[PDB]
């Protein structure tokens, strides 16, 4: 769909004009919820090995929140960087056509016309 | 404590109460612009509601 | 509406952290709690919906479908905890938990703006419920009961989610609160035919229709006594909530469309009356009379007039308090003699004077004794279709007739006669089954002294 | 793990420490043949490590604090009752022998890991290899039935094919008549019982069903009961045989290190034992499994994993 | 001592506590000093400075 | 089978695909095929039974003739067009070819014929390697020609791969035919979105691939390759039982789970392109899949079917085996849901 | 199969029964000539004469169940004087399904093809009707 | 033959034999004789009550006793000009353009 | 009076070659 977007500067993660951007909060709900995900993967790594699942190895379930914010704070940096360029081509599309996008006549009520059906 | 256990729910309460004020807050798009409810603004205040 | 899920999703550390010994005191008295808390949805406007966000909002049909969930739950906690007994903690602890999960998804549902958002929320309520029947039910065929349950639901549910993308893609909004003021006639055709069905269906097979029933008698049956109370008390008005809200998109070819639902359900009910008539099993009696009521509730959205909307929402709400009791007292009756016949144990009103009294209540609330919430609701339900057409009185009273007659019948035959002789370990009644019996039945009387909180939008 | 590919890349191979007194020695013979002490004085002249047969509780022994467990946490079957009353209608013959088969697997699974990682010799007793002579006994003698005996078959058949052979393979002679006297004299109640039907089958299928079928995989020395006693002539006998048969001469250091990574995985060694073949004996229904599963991790030193028990003394939990 | 055979996981792997600890407070410096940089470049590109 | 010489084989697996992926030459693509292929035929053998063989056997004739087939192809469009692009192709015999080679190549119906029984044949580690690792590389030469792919042809064989598969899958025992079977339906939707929306295909790809992993893993990790060696986990390990019952349910596409998102953006995508009869028909018929998923949840989990003495002697050790990532494609398995607008990331 | 199709739609409904026959047994044919040779080919015959007896009567019912609907369906036409209706492919699909019951020689299963294939008859006509597409072009 | 190993169906216990005191909550008299005041305070005593007298107190429900007092002044208001109560057309037919036919 | 649990028929039905 977007690869004539993503074909001049082919395997990057993030291009310059991404800078622009604001970036996603520390305090975003999608990367508590992500780490929420890297906590409950490091209780059940706890719980198939037969470990006490709320005391044992406090540095593997920190490493495991810590890893999950990291990657998950990139792919949102990716996630809203995409989603930017999508409305940037959409709005240029639009502003470059304006014979395919007419202004439409609206009309108010008192000229329009709805057939009434009853219930009874 | 003794019966934390017992004030985990309450403090759900709380702050669920506190992120629907925030929400609140953040919805303000249209405060004192309503066609209905628009008026001037009483002194020893600045917004209509919080 | 985050003020009442935060603390539903903080039940689960509470469950998940106490002792060995006080899970159910603490997982019932936090319940109770966030119970006494709903009820501050009460701030409803003449004119305009309590909207809270852009994800969430309550008007005044699931304001009591909230309340009824909330208020639902430690009951479950309540009936469900003594054949729990002898039960692994952690297995125990995962019980509670669905159970938790289950209300967390069942008020996600009723505030759900967005149509595709009450879809996700109404088939994630499918896991739990599914779980819990097929886990803890006590029977062979509870894995039979489970697969019809999940496949007619799923069977219904599929064309529903196909029509909605297609309504979004059409539209250009899910939004209930923008469909209000964006929506546009649906003219005579076989696409806008098939829009219907695939609109309705889904409701028609959760509600159920008659004809569409037959995983009913099984999951209420099967299912464990806090299954059976979630089954037959909420799980059966999500179909109701839904016509409810999915009728506005579908006019004006609802008014032929509906012709013949109308007569598979008018019918429908006599066939259910008499199938009570005729039971070998209490638990299968009350759930043919929930197939029963929710026949009257169907025709009555089908219909689509102000006082048929206000007697189904009524209706819904009681049928609810009534069914989950029924259920409890029919549990009641099993743990003490280990059988789900009804002619087994009889002439119980000898040596349970008090539950006797309970079931005499359950029954009368049952038949629509006025002025019980349950007569209002089928009144106002019976106005509305005798403004449709005037031989659906010649139908309703049949269906008045034989209700009484079964509700009548299923008391006379378990609670008087003569006892069985054989039967020796009839124990009095615990201070928990009739603290379980007074909660179903206060609030049901308590309704009918302000019954305007039940009855919908558009009272 | 301590053991891995990754130690085998880094120059830990198994050839390097096996020496020339690196042989698996397995002693047979019938009940009171008295292969015991020789077993130990054959262990203790070339120096190797002595395994005691396997019982009941021998996996008790190997876990925990290696004190036996209660019989219905381990074995749920009786030797005593077996030899009370071998034809008992709850099947306890078969349950005992197919338990009492594991067990042994899971020594031979011990003894060829301490062979293959420390390169010293292991004296056993009784190996998997001479385990199907009791249950051929006890089919001759009626007490178990064919299905018992299919069912034993299919395990052996499935679990004996990747394990590698004893290098010497030695057999005590002694008479059912002797044998007897023997057990008259030792004094245990219940081991009177044992009728002269029963250790004569069990002569008889070491016989002719074990010693021809082993002779050319391994080698056989064959002893009476008098001789056995000298047990120097043994270790001379042992020092001066010629090691050329069986699969043990065509070992390179992958099939060697393939076999160590078998054997060092116990869950993978004890893996075909519960196949799912429903028998009358050993099948136990889902409310005694679960009440005795219950049981068995409420033990001390037994919910968790075995470096996570707080309760017998494991301190680090929050930083392990 | 409990056991008859010392388990693997007796005494902790000081030597992986260590690493997991060093790379997980290595990953949060990181994360906060590309974030910081992250929303100086966009208030310098947007002018709000 | 050497730690050294298993490593090399594996970096050539890996080598063959990054050969498919990266190249912008048809010649490189067939080369890219053929090193896979000879390097992944001695992970199929690595234990040298007489099933193994014969699966190896039937693998290589398949693979061997959808290769022919993509030099016919190749060779055709070179005849056609004078070059070598790996772009679009410009003849519509050469589109048929390509387009059956890797249908071949994947294992779509009606040439699925070989999947069942070549992943029954080999262990779990290389049927999870197969069925994971292989399907990267043809489908990533068909997101690479959809402007010349004939819309009636994979249409044809999406709808036929997802019905074959649920009928299949419904009467099934082991284990590993019961997963081929699955993979066949979910090739199947996946290059039934493909022609609309390739970020669907690669969203779908991903979830599948997440969600086979992880049920291989517990396959391997419990050592189970039958319904009933998989019913004997209750009385070993629970929390692999309820493991097993979250991952298969989510497999079957219920919500809220993780499963659902791939055919929920499907269903999407297609129906903006005004085609509802087959979203319609290809939901109803993975309620097949859903139904072989829920047996198995009613043989492993729901249930406690009986077990035998020697479980005793199995609950006395703890397990040892490397259950590499288990936690993490447990997790992004099941509760993925409310992060359904990262598929952005993909496009 | 594509020349079958328009050849059998390029008819006018309730107009020439011979032809509009003709072809739907053409149809038919083909139809059960592609499931013989599938079925020789998966589930090899005994001989030669048991493979060529299973092919013609796989042809044949298929082309009786394929002449019968478009008969029934072409008279109902006819007689009602509605040639767009669904009706009409509803009672050709349901004597198609009889018909199929016929050659089986089982009454159940002619009775559940008469309601399942006159559905999907009574399907084909509202898409016909509609221009329902079933191999939907890209679009968007 | 005999079948498979498995416990035989367990005598049902009775929770008054061991307590003849309990309400039915627990084994332990404690926890049960709590669970009793918990349920019967919270949902009785604070639920129930508490609700009634809430619901009773509600701030004027969906405007009812409003609307019933504007209506006494709309019909106030033209009862004393002599206007009609209630007109037949909701909107000004002035300001509605009928389509032209 | 407990719950229902699989017997051997249940299982021995689950565990042939074919379904
Ligand atoms: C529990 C069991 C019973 C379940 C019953 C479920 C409902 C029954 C009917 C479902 C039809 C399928 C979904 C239709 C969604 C229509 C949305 C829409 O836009 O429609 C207009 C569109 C119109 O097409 P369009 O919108 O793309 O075109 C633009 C509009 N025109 C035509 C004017 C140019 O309708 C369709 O595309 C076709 C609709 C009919 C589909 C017929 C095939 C399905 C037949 C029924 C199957 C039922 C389940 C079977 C399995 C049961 C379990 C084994
Ligand atoms: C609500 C939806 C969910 C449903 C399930 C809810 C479950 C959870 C339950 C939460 C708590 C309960 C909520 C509902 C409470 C309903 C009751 C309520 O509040 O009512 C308010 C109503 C309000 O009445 P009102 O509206 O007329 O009062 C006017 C309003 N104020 C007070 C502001 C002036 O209370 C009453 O009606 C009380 C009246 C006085 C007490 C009764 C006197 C007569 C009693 C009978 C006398 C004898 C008669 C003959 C008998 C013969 C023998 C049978
Ligand atoms: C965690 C993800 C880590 C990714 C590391 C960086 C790799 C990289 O450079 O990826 C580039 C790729 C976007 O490159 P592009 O050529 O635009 O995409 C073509 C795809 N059709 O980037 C991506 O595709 C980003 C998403 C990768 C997700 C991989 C795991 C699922
Ligand atoms: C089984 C369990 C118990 C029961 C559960 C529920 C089962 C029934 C659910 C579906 C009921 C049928 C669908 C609703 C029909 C309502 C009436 C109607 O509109 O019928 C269509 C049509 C009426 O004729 P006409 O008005 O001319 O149609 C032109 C419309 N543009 O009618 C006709 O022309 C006659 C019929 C033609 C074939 C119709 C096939 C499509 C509908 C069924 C699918
Ligand atoms: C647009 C997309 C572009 C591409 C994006 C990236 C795609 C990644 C695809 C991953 C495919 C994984 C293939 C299968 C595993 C490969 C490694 C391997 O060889 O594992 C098998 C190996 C065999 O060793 P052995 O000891 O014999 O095992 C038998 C059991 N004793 O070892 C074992 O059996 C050890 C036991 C544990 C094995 C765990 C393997 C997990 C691999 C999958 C991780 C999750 C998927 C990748 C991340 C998300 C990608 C979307
Ligand atoms: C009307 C004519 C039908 C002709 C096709 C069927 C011919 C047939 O059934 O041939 C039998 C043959 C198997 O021969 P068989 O006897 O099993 O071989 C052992 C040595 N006698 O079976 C085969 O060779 C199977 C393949 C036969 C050809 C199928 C494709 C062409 C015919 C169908 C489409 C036209
Ligand atoms: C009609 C008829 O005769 O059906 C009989 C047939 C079985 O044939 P048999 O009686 O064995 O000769 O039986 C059949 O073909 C099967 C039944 C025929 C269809 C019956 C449809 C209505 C069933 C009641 C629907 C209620 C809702
Ligand atoms: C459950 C199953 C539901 C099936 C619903 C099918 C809906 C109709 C789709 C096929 C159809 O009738 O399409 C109409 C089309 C004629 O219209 P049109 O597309 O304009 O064709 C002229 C070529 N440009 O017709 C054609 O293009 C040719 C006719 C197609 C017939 C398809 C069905 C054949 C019989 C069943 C197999
Ligand atoms: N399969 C078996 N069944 C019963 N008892 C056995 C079995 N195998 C070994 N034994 C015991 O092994 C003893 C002989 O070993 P030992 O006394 O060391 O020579 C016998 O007295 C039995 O108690």
């Amino acid at each position: 769909m977007m690869t004539g977007r993503q074909a001049r500067a082919p395997l990057q993660f993030l291009p310059d004009e991404a800078r622009s951007l604001p970036p996603p909060k520390l305090t975003d709900p999608r990367l508590a919820y992500i780490g929420f995900l890297g906590y409950c993967s490091g209780l059940i790594d706890n719980a198939i090995r037969r470990r006490p699942v709320l005391s044992a190895g406090l540095h593997r379930q920190f490493l495991y929140i810590t890893s999950f914010v990291f990657v998950g704070y990139y792919l949102l940096k990716r996630q809203d960087y995409m989603y930017a360029v999508r409305d940037h081509d959409m709005f240029s599309y639009i502003k470059s056509h304006p014979e395919d996008f007419p202004e439409k006549d609206k009309k108010t009520y008192r000229e329009v016309f709805e057939e009434f059906h009853p219930v009874r | 404590r003794d019966h934390w256990i017992h004030v985990l729910v309450p403090v759900g309460f709380v702050f669920g109460y506190y992120l629907d004020r925030k929400n609140d807050e953040k919805l303000a798009a249209f405060r004192n612009k309503s066609l209905l409810y628009k008026r001037e603004l009483k002194p020893q205040e600045e917004v209509t509601w919080k | 509406m985050l003020k009442y899920i935060i603390p539903t999703m903080m039940l689960m550390p509470l469950t998940w952290l106490s002792k060995n010994s006080m899970i159910w005191i603490n997982t019932t008295l936090h319940s109770l709690l966030i119970s006494l808390t709903s009820l501050l949805l009460l701030n409803q406007f003449g004119d305009n919906s309590l909207n809270f966000s852009l994800t969430f909002f309550s008007d005044s049909l699931s304001t009591p479908l909230l309340i009824l969930t909330m208020w639902l739950l430690p009951l479950m906690l309540m009936a469900s905890q003594h054949h729990l007994s002898k039960e692994n903690l952690a297995r125990k602890k995962l019980f509670i938990s669905m159970l938790i999960l289950l209300q967390l998804f069942l008020i996600m549902t009723f505030t759900a703006t967005e149509l595709i958002f009450f879809y996700i929320m109404f088939e994630a309520t499918l896991v739990p419920t599914l779980i819990i029947i097929t886990r803890w039910g006590n029977q062979t065929e509870r894995l039979n009961a489970g697969l019809y349950f999940l496949f007619y639901t799923l069977a219904g549910s599929l064309p529903l989610l196909v029509a909605l993308i297609y309504i979004q893609n059409t539209m250009g909004s899910l939004n209930f609160l923008i469909l209000q003021y964006w929506v546009q006639p649906m003219p005579n055709s076989w696409s806008n035919t098939f829009m219907w069905l695939a609109c309705m269906m889904a409701f028609m097979v959760k509600m159920p229709l008659y004809g569409l029933h037959l995983w009913l008698p099984k999951a209420h049956v099967e299912a464990p006594i806090a299954g059976s109370m979630v089954l037959a008390a909420i799980l059966l008005k999500l179909g109701g909530y839904g016509m409810m809200r999915i009728t506005l998109l579908l006019n004006p070819i609802t008014d032929f469309m509906a012709y013949p639902f109308i007569m598979l359900s008018l019918w429908g009910m006599i066939m259910t009356s008499s199938i009570c008539l005729r039971q070998t099993d209490l638990k299968s009696l009350i759930a043919y009379s929930s197939v029963s009521h929710m026949a009257l509730v169907i025709v009555a959205i089908l219909i689509q007039t102000p006082w048929s909307y206000m007697g189904a929402t009524a209706l819904m709400i009681a049928h609810g308090l009534t069914s989950s009791m029924l259920f409890c007292l029919a549990n009641s009756n099993y743990e003490r003699v280990h059988s789900r016949t009804m002619i087994l144990a009889r002439g119980l009103q000898t040596l349970l004077p008090l539950m006797a009294a309970w079931w005499l209540l359950a029954s009368l609330t049952n038949l629509a004794l006025p002025p019980s919430i349950n007569l209002i609701g089928e009144l106002f339900v019976v106005m509305s279709t005798f403004s449709w057409s005037n031989i659906t009185i010649i139908l309703m009273g049949l269906n008045m007739v034989i209700t009484a007659l079964y509700s009548l019948y299923m008391l006379i035959t378990t609670q008087r006669g003569k006892h069985t002789h054989h039967i020796n370990n009839i124990l009095p009644s615990f201070t928990r089954e009739n603290a379980l019996m007074s909660l179903h039945m206060l609030p049901l009387l308590l309704l009918s002294l302000n019954p305007k909180i039940i009855l919908g939008p558009l009272y | 793990l301590q053991y891995g590919p990754l130690a085998y890349i880094l120059g830990e191979k198994t050839t390097k420490k096996m020496t020339e007194n690196s042989k698996l020695i397995t002693v047979d013979g019938n009940i009171c043949s008295g292969k015991s002490k020789l077993a130990k004085e054959v262990a203790e002249k070339l120096g190797l490590k002595h395994f005691p047969e396997a019982g009941i509780h021998y996996a008790d022994s190997t876990t925990g604090d290696g004190k036996p467990l209660p019989v219905r946490f381990s074995g749920n079957c009786s030797l005593e009752k077996f030899y009370d009353d071998p034809k008992s209608n709850d099947g306890n013959s078969y349950r005992l022998q197919a338990w009492l088969y594991a067990s042994r697997l899971l020594q031979y699974a011990d003894a060829l890991e301490h062979l293959l990682s420390t390169g010293q010799g292991v004296v056993l007793e009784r190996s998997i290899y001479s385990d199907f002579v009791f249950l051929e006994a006890m089919y001759r003698q009626g007490f178990i039935r064919k299905q018992c005996v299919d069912h034993y078959n299919q395990v052996k058949k499935v679990t004996v094919c990747e394990y590698l052979p004893p290098h010497v393979v030695i057999y005590v002679d002694v008479p059912v008549s002797e044998v007897q006297s023997r057990i008259q004299k030792k004094g245990n109640p219940h081991e009177m019982k044992i009728t002269s039907a029963y250790l004569q089958d069990i002569e008889n299928v070491y016989k002719g069903t074990f010693l021809p079928e082993m002779s050319e995989k391994c080698e056989v020395l064959q002893y009476s009961a008098w001789e056995a006693e000298d047990a120097e002539k043994v270790v001379e006998d042992i020092q001066y045989l010629k090691y050329d048969k069986g699969p043990w001469l065509d070992q390179d250091d992958r099939k060697l290190h393939n076999l160590r990574m078998l054997v060092q995985d116990k869950l993978e060694v004890l893996n075909y034992t519960s196949i799912p073949v429903f028998l009358p004996e050993v099948t136990i229904g889902a409310h005694q499994s679960d009440r005795v599963f219950q049981e068995f991790t409420e033990l001390p030193g037994r919910k968790y994993r075995a470096g996570y028990n707080e309760d017998v003394g494991d301190k680090w939990i929050w930083l392990k | 001592k409990f056991y008859i055979q010392e388990p693997p996981h007796g005494s902790p792997n000081w030597l992986k506590v260590g690493l997991t600890l060093g790379t997980s407070a290595f990953l949060w410096i990181y994360l906060i000093k590309q974030h910081n940089e992250d929303v100086l470049e966009y208030k310098r590109r947007n002018g709000l400075e | 089978m050497n730690p050294i010489i298993l490593i090399i084989i594996l970096m050539t697996v890996m080598l063959g695909t990054i050969i498919v992926m990266i190249s912008t030459h048809w010649l490189l693509i067939w080369i890219g095929f053929e090193m896979n292929m000879l390097a992944i035929i001695p992970i199929m053998m690595k234990k040298h039974n007489p099933r193994a063989t014969e699966a190896s056997t039937k693998y290589f004739l398949t693979q061997s003739t959808a290769s022919m087939l993509l030099m016919m192809a190749i060779i055709i469009n070179l005849m056609f067009s004078g070059q070598w692009t790996v772009m679009k192709l410009f003849n519509p015999m050469a589109s048929m070819l390509m387009t059956m080679a890797l249908a071949m190549k994947l294992g779509m119906a009606p040439f699925h014929f070989w999947v069942p029984e070549v992943t029954q044949g080999i262990p779990l580690s290389s049927g999870l390697i197969l069925l994971t690792w292989q399907k990267l590389a043809p489908m990533s030469v068909l997101y690479q020609i959809l402007p010349s792919i004939n819309l009636d042809l994979i249409l044809t064989l999406s709808i036929l791969s997802i019905t074959i598969g649920g009928w299949g899958g419904l009467n099934q025992t082991q284990l590993r035919k019961i997963m081929a079977y699955s993979s066949i339906a979910h090739m199947g939707w996946m290059t039934a979105v493909l022609l609309y929306n390739p970020t669907m295909t690669l969203l779908n790809l991903i979830i599948y691939i997440i969600m086979t992993s992880t049920m291989f893993t517990l396959f391997m990790a419990n050592s189970t390759t039958t319904t009933l060696s998989l019913s004997h986990t209750w009385n070993k390990a629970p929390i692999m039982t309820i493991l097993v019952l979250i991952t298969l349910l989510s497999m079957g596409g219920l919500p809220p789970l993780s499963g659902f998102m791939p055919k929920w953006m499907i269903i999407q995508e297609m129906t903006k392109n005004d085609s509802i009869i087959l979203p319609t028909l290809m939901a109803i018929t993975a309620l097949l899949n859903l139904y072989f998923y829920m047996r198995l949840t009613y043989s492993t989990a729901l249930t406690m079917f009986p077990s035998t003495n020697n479980m005793k002697m199995k609950w006395q050790f703890p397990t040892t085996k490397r259950m590499t990532l288990l936690p993490t494609m447990t997790v992004l398995s099941t509760m993925l849901l409310p992060l359904t607008p990262i598929l952005s990331i993909l496009e | 199969a594509k020349t079958l199709l328009h050849q059998y739609w390029d008819i006018p409904e309730g107009t020439e029964c011979h032809r509009k026959t003709y072809a739907a047994t053409s149809i038919g044919g083909a139809s059960g000539l592609v499931v013989s040779a599938y079925s020789v080919a998966l589930k090899t015959p005994t001989s030669f004469l048991e493979g060529v007896a299973r092919t013609g009567r796989y042809t044949f019912t298929a082309a009786a169940i394929g002449a019968i609907f478009g008969l029934t369906s072409c008279i109902s036409a006819q007689v009602r004087e509605k040639p767009d209706d669904p009706l009409n492919y509803l009672i050709g699909g349901c004597a198609g399904g009889l018909t199929l019951g016929a050659r089986t020689r089982s009454y159940g299963i002619g009775a559940a093809a008469c309601a399942y294939m006159g559905l999907t008859a009574a399907l084909v006509k509202m898409g016909q009707l509609e221009g329902w597409k079933v191999f939907a072009e890209p679009k968007v | 033959t005999l079948r498979w190993q498995e416990d035989p169906e367990p005598e049902d216990e009775n929770l008054y034999e061991k307590n003849p005191d309990s309400h039915g909550y627990d084994k332990d008299p404690a926890v049960d004789v709590w669970n009793m005041r918990v349920v019967f305070f919270f949902g009785f005593s604070i639920v129930l009550v508490l609700g009634s007298t809430f619901v009773a107190y509600l701030p004027d429900y969906r405007m009812q006793e409003w609307a019933r007092r504007e209506a006494e002044r709309l019909v106030k208001y033209r009862e004393a000009h002599g206007l009609p109560l209630m007109e037949s057309n909701c909107f000004d037919p002035s300001k509605i353009q009928l389509p032209e036919d | 009076a407990r719950q229902w649990q699989p017997d051997v028929e249940w299982a021995e039905q689950y565990g042939g070659a074919v379904m």
